[PDB]
Parts: C-alpha cells; structure tokens; sequence
C-alpha cells in the first residue's frame, strides 16, 4: 500500500498546475507550480479578520494544516515543515522531521498550543507553537490527523485489520488516550475522478473536529460521521448525521444530478459549512466559490 | 515411612 | 464473513433430515423436516419432572435455547421468536424482533426470569419472562450467547477485533457490565484443504466459529468448549484486572486415558453443562463428531488440569492408572483453581444451593491433602527447598501442623523450624 | 502462519553447526551440533561471580532464557523444559509442558522466582523456580516472553490484530494485568539475512525489562522501543529512544557502512548493554566481542543538518541541548513513576533522578539562552515554564538580563512569584 | 556573552 501525502479537504494538481493543499472553516491554501519553484497562497473567508498573503515555496510544501492563529506546512519526503502564524507579531519557525528509509510525512495538523507530525512508519512527533519538542512517540503508521485545542484524532493503517482511529489529549500533565487503534467505520471507495482517489486512496475527503469536540470524519461514501459520548468508551457510537447524497436530492427537487458534489469544511453546531462543486470532477477548482452551509 | 501418610493426614479433621 | 444462526450444542442436518436445536443438562430439542414444515420435540433428562412434548414448525425454527422453566424458538431469517413455558401457568408469547437489510439473528438465550435475542448486526434486545422489552443496545456483532438467572454470556466477532466476549447482569432498570468486549483466547478451527471431504465438513460449515457450546457453570461461572475440544473457563471476571481464562478440561485427553492410552477416532465428546468439577457431556460413538439420533443416556468427565504427558503417563504404566505422584500435582492445581474459584463465589453472591460451604470446606480439605503429597515426595528427596516453597501454600494451620511431623520423619529439623516460623508469621499477621 | 521457536538475542545456524540460544547482560548460551546430540555452552560475563560451565543435550533445546540465578532450557516440539540454578547448592529440575496436535513452545522466560511457558496455541503456564506449577492460563498466541521478578511481558500475534502485548504480575496472589494486548507498534521486517528472517519471522531480536522495570523490544527496525506510562493503561506510549543504525551512523562519521551491527542485551537506565557485530550477517559469530555500550539518543537528528555543522560526527552544541533536554525530560518522567509507585531497585535511583533533573534544567537554559539570541522572546518563556527546579527559573533571568529583554524578565519572574505562591497554598 | 553560560549554569548547584 502507498501511504499518500495527506490533508483536510485538499485536491489534487489534475491536469492543472494548481491545487489546493488544505482547506476548512478558516480559509483555503492553494499552491501553483511556476517555472521553477511553487507559489502557496493562504487565502481567508472572514477577509476582515486576517491577512491573506502569499510566498515562494523553494521546498515544494505537500502538505498543509490551517487553524484559526496559523498554517503548518509539511514537505513529505525531505521531512521540512515550518510553521507560520497569522499575525506578524510572532515569528516563521521551520524545522526538519528525521525521516528514516522510506519514511513519509503523512499528515500534519496544528493548534494554538500544539503541532503534530505523523509518518507512514508510525511516528508521532509532537512540538509547541514555537518548535519546541514534547514528545517521540511510536504508534501503527499515521495516514491521516487533526487535533483542537489539546485534543488529537489520528488514523491509522495496520496491515492486518486496516483503518483504524485513535482519540487523545495531549494535556498538560501527560498524554491520554480515550480510544486507542479502534476500529474506524468508514465506507473505502468502490473514471474522470480517478486521479482523485491516487492522491487520496483511502478517499478520506477531509476530517476534523466539531466545534462541540467531537471527532468528524467524511468518507468518500460522502456521510458525514461523528463520534459521539467519546470520554465514556462504553457508550461510545459513530452516527451518520449527514448523507449528502440525499441532501443534494431532496433541495435540487429535481433529478440525480451528478453535477453537484460537497467538499466538507468544517462542522460547526448545527451546520456543515462546506463548498459546493459543479462540474465533472467531484473536488473543487478554481475560483472556488462562496461557502455555503447545510443543516443537520 | 513416607510413603504411608494417611496417619498424619487423617488427624487434620480432629 | 457469514454469520451462522447458533444455539448451544446444536447439531446440523448434515446428510439425514433431522438435527438438535439446541440441548444442555436439562433435555434436548429436536426438530425434523416434515415435508414443508417441521417437527420440534422438546425432550428432558429427568423424565419425572418434565413430560416430553412436540408441535409442528411453521416458520422453521433454526434458534433455540432451553433452561429450567421453558423452551425458546428462534427464527434467523423473518426474526420471529416464540417462548414456550413448560408449565400451564403462563401462555406462550410470540415477538417479531426487527432486521434491517440482511440483518439475521445469530443467537437467542433465555432465563425464567430474562430473554435475550442478539443479531448479526450487534443488536441485543433484552426482555423479561412475560416478553417486556428492555432497552435496546448496540454492541458488536454476537455470535454467541448463553445465560444464567440474570446474567448474560455474549460472544461478539468482527474482522478488526477477531473473538470477543461480555459479561453482563440485566437488572431491573438497565444493562450493567462486569467485563465489555474484552479477549476471547478460544482456539478457531484450522480446516483443511482435505476437509472439503471430509466427513465433519458439514459442522464447520453450520458452526464456523467452532463453538461446541458455552454455558455458565452450577456456580456462575462462564465455560466456552471450541472445536479443540478444550473446556475453557473464566475465573476472576468479577475483578477485571484479573480476569484469566483458564483450560479446566482437555476432553481429548480424558478418551485418551478411558481407551487405555490407545488413540481412537471414532470417540468424541458433546458438551452440555458444568456442574461444580464434573461435566455432563454426551460420548458420540461413530463417525461424525456430533449426535445423532437416538441420543444416547449422558455421561459424566471430571474436570482435569491439562497437566498429563501422553509419553509419561505410557511408561508409569509400563483403563490408565496415574502414578500417584504424578496425580498429586493435577489434584493440587486443580483443588487450587475450585477452592479460588468458589470462594470468589461466596464471598460475593453467597450460597444458592444450600452446601456450597461445605463443598468449599471439603474443597480446601483436598487442596491441603493434594498438598502434603507433594511436600512429601519433596523430602523424600532430601530438596528442603522445594519443599518449604510447597509448606507456604498451605491453607489450613492444622495442615502446617501434618506438615512438621512429615518433615520429622523425614529427619529434617531445620525445615521444621522454618514450617514452624510460617504458623508464627501467620498468628502475627491475624493480630495485626 | 509458523510461529518459530523465540529466545532474547538468539542467532540462527546458519551454514555453521553452532548458534547462541540466548544472551542479555548476564552472559550467552550457546549450543553446537555434536553428531546426533548438542554441546550446550553457559558462559558469563562477570567471570568472578559465576564459573563458565557446559553439558551434553540429549534432548535440542532450542528455547532459553537466562537470568541472575539460573538458566531456562526448552525444546519447542517435545515440550520438555529444563531449569539449571547456577549454584551447586540448588538442584536441576525437568518437566515435560503438554502439547496437543501441532502445539509448539515458542518462549520461555525465568526469574528467580518464576518459570514462564509460552505456546502457540496460546497456552500460558506459570511455575515457581522449583518447578511447582501455578495455574495454567489460555490467552493469544505467544510469541515471545521476558520476565523479571514477578512481572511478565509477553507478546502475541493474532491473524486479526497482529503484534499486540500484555504486562501482568504474577504476585503472591493471582495473576494482574497492568495491559492486556494493547497495540504493539514494532516495525515488523519489509536478502543476506534470510536466514535471521526464517529463524525469527516477525525480527524481535530481543526484549527484556529495562533496569528500572520498564518493557523494551528490539526489532527488526534496529530501533529500541520502551513502553511508557504502563502503569496508568489509558496513558501507556510506546517511545523511540534509540536510533542504533544512526548511532552507528554518528559513530562511523557520517559514513553509511553496511558491516556494522547493533544486537541488543539489556538497557541499564541510559545505556544499552549490546554487541558490536562486524560481518556480513547482522548476528553475532564465535568467538563473542566484548559487550560494548551504547548511550540512548532521541531520534530528533536529521542526517542533512548533521552533515552541514560538521562541514566521529561532531554535534552542535545548540542541537545537542534538544536532544539533551527531550532525554532528560523522558528519562526524568520514567524514573520519577518508578520511584512513585514501585520504590528503588538498585540503591542511586534517587541519587539518577536528582542529576536527571539537574541536566533536564540545564539542558532546557542552553535552548532558553539560543532563543534570547535571536531575539525570540516568545519561544524563550514557552521554554522557562518547561523548567523544573526554581534556581533554573532566577538562572533564566539572568540570562535574560544578559540579553537586555526586560519585558521577559518581567513574564518570568511572575512564573516565580506564581509558583512561590503555590508554595502557601 | 550568552554563548558561555557555564558561568550561571554552575551556579544553580
């Protein structure tokens, strides 16, 4: 199995020279392919509350993780990631992940306090807001992460049992895990949109927290599931609380319409704030178009 | 000697 | 994978026209094909207190479960379950348990005083004797379940897991566990590619996980017996931290020793409870693996630790007979594990049959006895340290007492004085 | 699936008649092919403490396991074990481990005090060190086993779940699990070597307790593993403490080498006892190096940025303070648990946990100082808070003085009034 | 100034 570079709601190059490398409730983080290096372009949907701006990427960034105070990001394969906040009162860091033979950065993801790096070997390296190291840890390989706040939702890929989540807080004290390699319910995908499901095989189109902290996950099955009663391991239930695929249906008030596909960025209460595709491919392009919402 | 016992474990009842 | 409707000790078709629904100590249900429908007989091991009876099959009944007070039916495929009471006092009662696409149910159990139905979709509905529902819950998906009063027995399987199993108590507002979904270490059958001519080919496929039957003991405690045939039972599970499965039975090794040390093939056991240190099982003579008809009167096997070597027990022959000094040790574990496990009984749930604290007290007895054997043969051969070790296990201080007259006439007075220190340590610590 | 017969830091045969059956920091056992039977060999390497003996396999025990005071033989297929004390004093003893159809020993493992049985099937036998068994238990398939005193690590392998791992205690009592097969996140093996990966499928090439009782696992990967925080199961970690094949990287200047090879014997607090093997195969030959000693380094270097600064390896002092404080940091956390819930083992732990600390602080003010050269004001307090002792916290002051950052001064020291303030609660 | 704090960090015993 290929472990792919991956990232919230992030689309592939196509046939274009251009992508997006992440993307949720915050804004949108494209990248172009120019002569000779790249052009990554953070870009806002509250246009009056940060700056959007742009910068010469001589490294070739693969990898892309947007919070409300900063955006990480990670090159795969030279294992360089660098971290850049919002406001110019706090400085640009970079570092360097080791990386042994064949190890990839998979996923990346950020908050205010923390910042995380998985690779394809199963290693979890956790860092502050400034670089500092916190901890090395060893766990199945990583495909896919977010977090919020001191909270982590990791998944992960065994050989054996497949996909599978892990749920932790990598508090103050020490880190404590609430559902450790669980089994992860998630529908794999079954073209035009064939370079798609190469650049993101396990079709996981993007995944993050819910503003309540529950854990959200959007399967190329499009159904938004959450986990709901996490911090009681005996209660705890994934719900389907979205098929988008009915959604689309029952507002159209027409037919099938295979023009219309959800790219998912964020839930938050009681709507999913997502971006509406029209066209033969199923992720966005460009321009993208305003965010809509949708309710639950 | 040791291989008869049963004298000694029958006064365990008492 | 493809659930298979389960009921314990359940026996497929195969190539007749008639198989076991389900059987335990209590009786045996048998249904037959009866052109389009079928013919269930529910039969009883004590024929004074039970009357033997039988009706006609409809719905094709594949789902079965019989304890002391009534029978229940299930059916795997349109959901429907029936609960028949042996006595007039209380009518009959038929629910309709929903299924979604493909949903079938994969195991019914029943108590007098609770019924249990789960699905293949983890779904365990839970009712009282009078068909009063219980909440409902989603677990994983269960392919087994047994019970016993008012706790339940459940074996769940996924393909991310492999085998679990609960343990839980179905009081009178809701479901509380003991133990939720942790290891089942059951052997799974290991079939052959020579198997799909085989003879007991058939079973396999009507029980792929192997599961003979499972049941809870006389005293509570859960036993599951795989396809190696094993009686696997489960002590500590009160304590969760501590719970082991440990093998109390190698069946295979009991035919072993009752052929006189000679293999056979044609000897199998089918098991249908545990009662205290004896399982009630029926010995299948022929050439598949489970009964067929008529069923043959049951016999009893004593639990035996999985202790014997097939090469050593050959040469101190040379029916088995058991050296005596290799019997010590099987005895001693053995009264180890009951007394361990009948304690934990009493001290928590007490008696419920009126002379458990006698058995234990006898229990404990034959621990101690089973013990001084031991210490005996150890210094007979002059190893005072092997034998203090065996001293320190000792229960009853009258035993460390048979314990320096023992080490008396084996003229080893420094391990006389070191036994002695062990009933001053043991009077300091009571007074502490 | 064929579970192969496991021992710590056993070899393979190989296109050789001899192999060592097992090997940790008490000493190696080998055994050599003579004729129809074997010339099993125990050697240590504390020469005064215990003599060097041999005797004649008549059996070919192909399981072993050695501790402080006896050596643990065991053949895979007829199930007959052996247990030699290494005194004179106390008296070998034999049994014979019953084995169904197919059933294979796979591990065996002794303390002082306990015996350990590992089958294929799962089956789970416990004894004292004279031979009296305790109670026979059915879990997963075992893989491999090491035990230390009263605690048992084993490792087991379903065809669902993979490589998962238990820590019990076998006290006076019952049986306890600290963890039940939770998640054993080794690297297995992706040739040379074919004959080391036919010998040991899944290339544990060893695991043992660490010296202050925490589980360590060897693998293929050639990276030590140490199982953190297992006393607490919802805060268990498996930590990377050791990149051997960068340490050997480090150690060769830079250079990759393809002969030099790191076996693992035991970890005594920061160091891990092993054997430098130079060949063409990764294991071990005859005679035996001398056991070298390898310090444990976090894997946070990277190979460019080592290259760069050199332009033996030769770290900047700067990138050495990191590693310096995550390792104090790691360390410092274990000991201190150790010491919170088990007490002391060997006589220094209070005395390691006091200069762990100490370089913990001093490590952390050499990044604190960095960050005042640049000017980065905000990494440097993040850094203070992570300081331990409250002389650390006035030294950081000092620095920032030296610095000319009154405004940090100010943030740090209401870190020292905030904890002075914790002091009267 | 900063890049030899031997000075301090000596001093913290």
């Amino acid at each position: 199995f290929r472990y792919m570079p991956f990232s919230p709601a992030g689309t592939p190059f196509g046939f274009t020279d251009r992508r997006y490398l992440t993307m949720n409730e915050v804004g949108y983080v494209s990248t172009v392919k120019n002569s000779e290096q790249y052009s990554i372009t953070v870009s806002f949907f509250d246009v009056g509350r940060f700056r959007e701006y742009h910068f010469e990427d001589l490294f070739g960034y693969d990898l892309c993780f947007l919070n409300e105070k900063g955006t990480l990001f990670g090159q795969s394969k030279t294992g360089q990631i660098q971290y850049r906040p919002h406001d110019s009162i706090h400085s640009n860091w970079t570092k360097i992940i080791p990386l042994q033979a064949g190890e990839r950065i998979t996923s990346v993801a950020a908050t205010p306090v923390r910042v995380i790096v998985g690779t394809s070997l199963g290693y979890f390296r956790s860092f502050n807001q400034f670089g500092v190291p916190f901890a090395v840890e060893k766990t199945s390989p990583i495909v896919a992460l977010t977090a919020q706040n001191y909270r982590v939702f990791s998944v992960h890929y065994s050989q054996f049992h497949g996909l599978s989540y892990s749920l932790s807080e990598l508090g103050t004290s020490s880190k404590r895990y609430y559902k450790r390699e669980c089994p992860l319910p998630m529908s794999l995908p079954n073209d035009a949109n064939l370079d798609y499901y190469n650049f993101n095989p396990m079709g996981i189109k993007s995944l993050f927290f819910s503003s309540y902290g529950d854990p959200c996950i959007f399967g190329s099955d499009n159904t938004l599931l959450l986990l709901s009663k996490w911090r009681s391991p005996e209660e705890s239930k994934w719900l389907p609380i979205l098929d988008s695929n009915m959604e689309i249906w029952k507002m159209s008030g027409g037919k099938e319409t295979t023009d219309i596909h959800v790219w998912p960025l964020a839930l938050a209460y009681d709507t999913l704030n997502c971006i509406l595709v029209k066209g033969k491919h199923i992720w966005p392009e460009f321009p993208l178009p305003l965010p809509s919402e949708m309710e639950i | 000697s040791l291989r008869n016992i049963d004298d000694i474990l029958d006064d365990i009842e008492g």
